């Protein structure tokens, strides 16, 4: 075993269980969902919907009514470190829907010299409103020749520190300062079909990384197996054996609209203001298999290779409309052509140019097509007196038998008309 | 032999004298511009550099990452198509002044050489050669043009004085009468000819266990020919007559399905020309989750739906050997064999369907017909298919 | 800075997404994730149904909103297949397509008369269609043909509600801190625009929802941006003092919701992170808040079928569900660290702000969601989650 | 074995990142 | 004539990564008097380094992408007209040509047309928007990046049938050489009604306001080709006024041009088969493949690199090139192959670039 | 796919960075904040202690009489925190997308 595939190994189990480190303490924090609800693992919830039967909300209001049944004077001392002091009111409101920070407001009331090695007088003068928008008060002991703050003001309108003489630290940007205030399972990965490494679980059954407390082994391998499906997870009792294994055919992609993919900068995202995408219907449960009709990843273009819009995938439906690189080939072949006059290649390519914008295969059709070439491209012929080697080209298609000659004698006839 | 050295060294400063005036003007062009210059970020991982040369200290700098994107598959050039492809006296213009008098036989040598019957175009890329002349066979001042024109005229007419005065329109009936007066003294489809004798063992028809077509100048009381179907439905089943050897419906022998009707709409009863109409489907390129790329379906389809058909290089078995042989090294073989003459080569020139995978459990599959003798692939439908699905077909 | 923390929260959330693709067959028993063609801040099923004997799955239809750019707006008219009690098959498909004036904030159908469907506009002539009497595709040429135009406002807003007693009686709000309540039924066929039958203006902030009271047509209730929820009766003849006023929240509110059996309870969800329920018969007492989305909310709807469920979604991309049962009750300590007792669900599935969301009036425990992704998602919860 | 499970995933997430999680 | 040259190495540079570079590029675009700036590039690794008179290379910025398999070739420099910004363009391996904006030190654009790996780059000399783009997937390319799409596809059955190595503009930027592993050395034009037209209509190009895609106005069908110059690949091609010089494995530089002596450049046929060897340089040693050679803005001289390290220097000012004075420069430390030098707006710096991750400095004195 | 080297460096780093400041798998076990107490002041009648935290100002400066020895170090599940204040260990854990 050498370091090379060692760290390879390193790296490739690095990577999912940091991404899932990670995840650990944000669905922790900010559950996708809950546990509880999940058919193979309801262990977890202690209750059922009993007391749903016996509700009625028009009764609640009495339970909460059931539970429904100053002069601050602040004087300060001689500090302890080896001046003067000043009291401040700090308003913490809550955070509004426009601002991300909260509402901040420091009143400061006065200054007063203290030694080291007065007071001030607050006759209920909170200024809360009682409106639902004072979060926090605190008092702020500002100092100069260390500053602190302390939450005075509870949650629930309470008081945190008791009144009499105290004292309080500070930090400048021991020392202090006083004043007086006054109202076994085990894990057996495999990467090439090579034991790596074998080990034992600690707790029973408490996940590795995850870490839930499930008291059954079936709904930890259905999580293992649902959950975390970078791994592959086999299990046989054999004291408990597990077989991890690296999933080389993931799924990844941006699971969404894919076409802001391949914006400008790297990997954008279109989330300010609207976008269009293609349609889709995923259905994966009807009645406990998937079901994905319509479109939902990103196209390229055939002869370009650039990425294809979401707006214009019906209308401009390419590789229709045939290309001009065979125009230009069948204009270099017979170009190309020694013991051939001037006009005869002009009303060749004139011809191929004809049948190839207009598809006949048909015989009897072709009685028409020469009566298109008139009215499609004769004012060019005049241009360039090619209605000689025109004559001489529908009597070459009229030896094979594929026209009639008064058909032919009407096509001259529509086409010397006009040109009159 | 060597009379070009000093003509090289003019050359040379002649060259040296436009470049440098080029070079004067580029400059010029140059001077106007005022552009920014770089600055740097105030110094994770790191980057030092060191000096070979000492005097010179070690610069450090602090790494910046760049935006990722996203990888795409390998792709080599190509180019569209939608019909196959094949690869292995002056007479002037009649318009022109310096036209001179020729005969009918070599008036048209070039025209009817060139001329192609299964197409209906000049020097086209699956037919090389033609089959033979007698297919065309049947039953006052006057210049060279005017005789080959009144010649090749007469021929077809066979002396109808009226009609040549008609068409021609400067030259009257009489003046006509008048000069004719003074002018007497698994095998590819291949049309054989064989006018005289009848369809009989040597006709190589027979030998490529194929039936014969209205291409054929054969006798048209005969029994190896195909008759088209005659079926009023769409004729999709194994009861058609078409459908019981691998050919496809005839645009003008097939009148009873109606087949030959205007081409310019889409709603038709006949569900079996499509190949000849080209009712392909919308396909798109995207990259597979299997292999490289792949192809997807716009619109839903049904259980032996026409969906494409394959397009390629035709070429001989030897040479796609040595063609595979070629790409064993870019390993990518999107070969197709057709039958025992000629096979399919798409590496440099096909459509979106080739870009499909091989796998064990496929959904799409292809079939040989002979559309007009031409033997084209058709990849149809071998499940009901969702649409924006992959497609899978073994080769 | 902000861009790579969005970036790799968008590779989060997309791998979130994922790990729901992967878990969502043992928590549902309908899932359906559709994507629009342009996204939608409206949704909501209508009463109709269908029910063909011979096959499986009943059709249920949807009205919706869209939002574009640079494009034509079409508010659409949608159908939608629900296995009843059986079988993996169903999809979804557009019926009616009609051109908008700019774009969609809010719509609502008439619970009298369901094809008649009110609509606001950016712009302050609200209007309301009558798709019988349309046609069953849009015009290219992109004017549109309003029905019966509706104005008195001077800005764009979000509330719009129908009164279910009373036919005509609608009310909708408007940023410019007013509140229009018109009444369509006295006007001819011929009068397509009708004036203001009454404004209301007692807020001094953003008005951003009202709603007409169920069982009582002579009042309704409304919540406004200045952290205050004002119940407004309809017999008082001045239209600046309002019934009750009361500062409900500590931040904007956002959205309120009336219950369909009981009259006197509401419920509320406001932009401190909170849904709050209180009661018509003493607006002073709080009863309760429940605290688990961590963002603005945006909706909140109470289920027809059940009395002590609630819902709640905003910009936390995560859509709650909540018992009122359930609340106050003891349980595991496992049990309560993935969230209190009252809630029910979260169905995380999206990837985006959850911009609006709804019930069906005659099926069990579904819903409807649509974000601002062009994401449409539908869904029914377990039958062993609620039992 | 001796290595358990959790032991293994710190020293794996850190990944050599000084975080000295015992090891 | 002596050799008139007095150049000696002033630095010596090594980087602490130990893979081959494969590129280097001035930034000629920027202005006079300026501080000068340079960048190389390795696998995975692009490094801006500046330049001062007494060796001091101060580095200024080095970016890396996240994707290490990654196999950077080759860097490009130009300067934005309204922003009148710098922009690098740089490509790789996997198939994306990325466009840097160094002030913001961002990937501000990227495009992805190509299937396979990027051999070279090169912008259009006089309008600075256009971006030709070689790569080994048998066809060019050609980007507008102003209007953020595609121009035109240099290539398709008529182009090179193997790898395509290298390409490059003309002075006046009217007609473009490209030159591969298919021993071909094939003409193009943008001078014609077709390309104009359509460069006009991808300047008028925007997505919001129509409702449409681009008409890619493809090329199948060059102006010019030869299979006789040349036996083996051909690694490096460029312009000198109207005349084509040309590099390969057979350790010696051509100067050619299409036609006879007489022919003018400008009425060339596809046809055209016979050519005009008109000169030959001589050395020895660049077997390897994905070798370059350099010229400086006026083009009064040319650089080359050899497989061992002793580079070589030609002049052009002189007649006679053919007995041009060429001129050698080695040292006791250049054990590794080079593979691309440059030099600035004028002749006074020279910087190259080897496989030993080391990059040499050259003054004039 | 989709999680390259640029997400996945900063995503270590900022773990790193979290367990030095939270001791989450020494100490917490792999699901619990372990944060250490602090003399911040106090107050004499009865006498009480008012203590800040170590990592962070998340959590509130919490008063106690004379467990002082006992909240020298708690520990604390992640969901058991305020909802409100929860976010300052890392700031992607939740954040709003359209910012707007
Ligand atoms: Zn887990
Ligand atoms: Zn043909
Ligand atoms: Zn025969
Ligand atoms: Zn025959
Ligand atoms: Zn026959
Ligand atoms: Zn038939
Ligand atoms: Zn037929
Ligand atoms: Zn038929």
């Amino acid at each position: 075993h050498v370091q090379a595939d060692h760290e390879l190994f390193l790296q490739a189990f690095e990577k999912p269980t940091q991404i899932y480190r990670f995840l650990r303490t944000r669905n922790l924090i900010a559950p996708i969902f809950l546990h509880r609800t999940l058919t193979y693992m309801s262990h977890r919830n202690s209750r059922t919907n009993i007391k749903r039967k016996t509700f009625k909300v028009d009764d609640m209001l009495s339970k909460v009514e059931k539970m429904k049944g100053a002069h601050l004077q602040l004087t300060f001392t001689g500090f302890f470190h080896k001046v003067t002091l000043e009291v401040l009111l700090v308003k913490v409101c809550h955070k509004k829907r426009k601002d991300v920070s909260c509402p901040i407001r420091q009143v400061p009331t006065g200054k007063k010299q203290v030694p080291l090695n007065s007071l001030a007088v607050s006759s209920n003068e909170f200024e809360p409103s009682n409106s639902h928008m004072v979060k926090s008060y605190s008092l702020l002991f500002r100092v100069t020749r260390f500053v602190a703050q302390m939450t005075v003001f509870d949650k629930n309108r309470r008081l945190q520190l008791l009144d009499g003489e105290y004292e309080v630290a500070m930090q400048e940007m021991g020392p202090t300062l006083q004043f007086t205030l006054r109202w076994r399972i085990f894990y057996q990965f495999l990467y090439n079909n090579n034991t790596r490494q074998q080990t034992e679980a600690r707790d029973d059954l408490h996940c590795p990384w995850c870490t839930l407390n499930c008291r059954k082994l079936y709904s930890l391998l259905k999580h293992l197996k649902l959950c975390h499906s970078r791994f592959i997870f086999n299990y046989v009792y054999h004291p408990a054996r597990i077989d991890v294994s690296i999933n080389e055919c993931y799924d990844g992609s941006y699971a969404g609209n894919p076409q802001d993919i391949h914006r400008q900068p790297g990997f954008a995202f279109s989330r300010n203001g609207p976008v269009k995408r293609t349609p889709i219907t995923h259905i994966l449960v009807c009645r406990p298999r998937t079901y994905s009709s319509g479109h939902n990843r990103l196209y390229f273009h055939s002869d370009t290779c650039l990425p294809l819009r979401p707006q214009e995938m019906e209308v401009d439906s390419e590789d229709e409309k045939d290309p001009e690189w065979l125009r230009e080939k069948t204009i270099t072949q017979i170009e190309e052509f020694s013991d051939v006059n001037e006009g005869e290649k002009e009303v060749m390519k004139l011809w191929n140019l004809h049948v190839m914008k207009h598809g006949f295969i048909a015989d009897n059709q072709m009685n028409h097509a020469c009566m298109l070439f008139v009215e499609n491209y004769g004012q060019k012929i005049i241009k360039k007196n090619l209605c000689r080697n025109f004559m001489l080209h529908l009597v070459s298609m009229h030896d094979f038998n594929l026209i009639s000659i008064m058909s032919i004698d009407k096509a001259v006839t529509k086409l010397r008309e006009m040109q009159q | 032999r060597l009379q070009a050295n000093m003509g090289a060294k003019a050359l040379y400063v002649a060259n040296f004298a436009k470049v440098q005036e080029k070079t004067q003007i580029l400059n010029e062009e140059w001077k106007k511009l005022r552009v920014q210059p770089v600055q740097s970020m105030k110094p994770l991982k790191k980057c030092t550099i060191e000096s070979i040369f000492p005097g010179f200290a070690s610069q450090h700098m602090l790494m910046r990452s760049l935006n990722t994107v996203a990888l795409v598959p390998i792709m080599y050039s190509w180019s569209p198509l939608q019909q196959n492809f094949m690869v292995e006296q002056c007479t002037p213009n009649i318009d022109g002044p310096n036209a001179k008098s020729v005969q009918r036989e070599q008036s048209l040598h070039s025209f009817h050489t060139l001329f192609c019957r299964r197409c209906f175009k000049y020097d086209c890329f699956l037919h090389p050669f033609h089959a033979t002349p007698n297919v065309y066979k049947r039953k006052v001042e006057w210049t060279g043009a005017e005789e080959s024109l009144f010649r090749v005229f007469h021929g077809t007419y066979f002396n109808n004085f009226c009609s040549i005065a008609r068409l021609l329109g400067t030259k009257t009936c009489k003046q006509v009468f008048q000069f004719a007066v003074k002018e007497s003294l698994v095998y590819n489809y291949q049309p054989c000819d064989h006018p005289d004798r009848p369809c009989d063992s040597t006709c190589p028809c027979i030998m490529t266990q194929n039936f014969c077509e209205k291409f054929c100048q054969c006798n048209p009381d005969c029994q190896n020919r195909f008759p088209g179907c005659r079926c009023k439905t769409q004729c999709n089943t194994k009861q058609c007559p078409c459908y019981l050897a691998v050919r496809e419906c005839d645009p003008d022998l097939c009148l009873t399905c109606g087949a030959s009707e205007h081409w310019d709409c889409k709603v038709v009863s006949c569900k079996n020309c499509s190949i000849q109409r080209g009712l392909k489907k919308h396909l798109l390129l995207a990259p597979s989750d299997v292999a490289g790329w792949g192809t997807f379906i716009k619109e839903s389809v049904q259980k032996n739906e026409f969906i494409s058909e394959y397009c390629g290089e035709l070429i001989s078995q030897d040479e796609a050997d040595r063609r595979g042989k070629v790409y064993d090294k870019y390993m990518s073989s999107f070969l197709f064999n057709l039958n025992n003459d000629f096979v399919v080569d798409a590496t440099r020139k096909g459509n979106k369907i080739r870009f499909a995978n091989h796998s064990v459990n496929p959904n799409c599959y292809a079939k040989v017909v002979m559309v007009n003798g031409d033997h084209r692939i058709g990849i149809f439908a071998k499940r009901a298919i969702q649409a924006g699905e992959e497609l899978f077909f073994d080769y | 800075e902000a861009a790579f923390d969005d970036a790799v929260e968008e590779r989060v959330i997309n791998e979130e997404y994922k790990i729901w693709k992967k878990n969502t067959p043992f928590l549902y028993d309908l899932v359906m994730t559709h994507a629009l063609e342009w996204p939608s801040l409206t949704a909501q099923w209508l009463p109709d149904v269908t029910r063909p004997e011979g096959k499986d799955f009943s059709i249920h239809r949807l009205v919706l909103g869209t939002h574009t750019s640079d494009e034509q707006n079409h508010l659409v008219i949608a159908s939608v297949q629900l296995p009843n009690d059986d079988a993996v098959s169903g999809k979804i498909e557009i019926e009616i397509k009609i051109n908008h004036e700019g774009e969609v904030n809010r719509a609502r159908y008439m619970p009298q008369n369901p094809c008649i469907i009110a609509t606001k506009t950016p712009s302050s002539d609200v209007l309301v269609f009558d798709y019988t009497k349309h046609p069953s595709k849009p015009d290219p040429s992109g004017e549109c043909n309003p029905d019966l135009r509706l104005r008195g406002h001077q800005k764009e807003g979000y509330g719009l509600s129908w009164n279910p007693n009373l036919s005509g009686h609608l009310l909708s709000a408007s940023d410019d801190h007013t509140i229009c309540l018109w009444d369509i039924s006295a006007v001819p066929k011929e009068g397509k625009v009708v004036d203001a039958k009454t404004i209301f203006t007692g807020h001094t902030a953003v008005v951003e929802d009202v709603s007409w009271h169920l069982l009582h047509e002579s009042l309704f209730g409304s919540v406004a941006d200045d952290q205050k929820l004002m119940i407004w009766d309809t017999r008082s003849n001045n239209t600046s003092k309002p019934s009750h006023s009361v500062d409900a929240h500590t931040a904007e509110v956002n959205c309120l919701s009336f219950n369909p059996y009981s009259e006197f309870i509401l419920a509320t969800g406001s932009a401190d992170k909170t849904v709050a329920l209180w009661d018509l018969r003493n607006l002073k007492l709080k009863l309760h808040s429940f605290e688990s989305h961590k963002d603005e909310i945006f909706q909140v709807q109470w289920s027809p079928h059940n009395e002590t469920i609630l819902a709640s979604s905003g910009t936390d991309r995560r859509l709650n569900v909540w018992d009122l049962s359930k609340i106050g009750e003891e349980q595991s300590p496992e049990d309560a660290e993935d969230g209190p007792p009252e809630l029910l669900f979260i169905h995380g599935g999206h990837t985006a702000k959850i911009s609006d969301f709804s019930w069906n009036p005659n099926e069990p425990w579904v819903i409807c969601s649509v974000s601002e992704d062009n994401i449409m998602q539908v869904w029914q919860m377990a039958e062993n989650i609620y039992n | 074995r001796k290595p358990k499970t959790e032991d293994f995933l710190t020293f794996l997430c850190l990944r050599g990142s000084p975080a000295l999680p015992n090891s | 004539k002596k050799c008139k040259y007095s150049f000696k190495c002033v630095n010596s540079l090594k980087e602490d990564h130990n893979q081959p570079l494969f590129g280097v590029q001035f930034n000629w675009h920027s202005k006079e008097g300026d501080p000068l700036v340079f960048a190389t590039v390795g696998s995975n690794r692009v490094t801006l380094y500046e330049c001062h008179s007494q060796g001091e290379i101060r580095l200024l910025q080095s970016y890396v992408d996240a994707d290490a398999d990654e196999n950077f070739y080759t860097c490009a420099w130009t300067y934005d007209s309204n922003t009148s910004h710098p922009l690098l363009a740089v490509a790789g391996s996997r198939g994306i040509i990325r466009i840097i904006n160094p002030i913001t030190m961002q990937c501000i654009k990227h495009y992805v047309g190509h299937g396979n790996a990027i051999n070279e780059l090169k912008f259009h000399p006089r309008d600075p928007n256009l971006l030709l783009s070689v790569s080994k997937d048998h066809a060019l390319r050609l980007w507008n990046i102003q209007t953020d799409t595609l121009v035109a596809i240099f290539g398709g059955v008529e182009g090179h049938r193997d790898e395509v190595l290298s390409a490059d503009y003309d002075l006046l930027g009217e007609k473009i050489m490209s030159c591969g592993m298919d021993h071909s050395l094939k003409l193009w034009r943008i001078n014609s009604k077709r390309m104009m037209n359509a460069i006009k209509e991808s300047y008028d190009y925007n997505p919001n306001k129509t409702n449409r895609p681009f008409i890619s106005q493809k090329i199948h069908f060059p102006d010019f080709s030869t299979r006789d110059i040349h036996r083996n690949y051909v690694d490096c091609v460029r312009w000198l006024g109207d005349l084509i010089l040309s590099k390969s494995c057979e350790n010696a530089i051509v100067c050619w041009k299409p036609g006879k002596m007489e022919d003018d450049i400008d009425k060339i046929k596809p046809s055209e088969s016979n050519v005009t060897i008109l000169g030959r340089f001589d050395y020895s040693q660049c077997d390897i493949w994905y070798m370059r050679f350099s010229m400086d803005f006026w083009q009064k001289m040319l650089a080359l690199g050899n497989q061992v390290g002793k580079l070589y220097v030609w002049d052009l000012e002189v007649e006679d090139p053919h007995k041009a004075k060429c001129t050698t420069l080695t040292h006791h430390k250049c054990g590794a192959a080079i593979r691309q030098t440059s030099f600035s707006r004028d002749s006074s710096i020279l910087i190259a670039v080897c496989d030993d991750a080391s990059i040499w400095r050259w003054d004039r004195l | 796919d989709f999680f390259d080297a640029q997400t996945l460096d900063a995503i270590r780093h900022r773990a790193i960075c979290f367990n030095l400041s939270a001791h989450i798998e020494s100490l917490g076990k792999g699901h619990s904040v372990v944060f250490h107490s602090t003399v911040i002041a106090k107050r004499k009648g009865k006498i009480k202690l008012l203590l800040h935290w170590m990592p962070e100002d998340i959590l509130p400066d919490v008063w106690v009489n004379e467990e002082r020895h006992q909240l020298k170090t708690k520990v604390v599940h992640l969901s058991k925190l305020p909802k409100d204040t929860a976010l300052l260990l890392d700031p992607n854990i939740y954040r709003t997308m359209p910012q707007k």
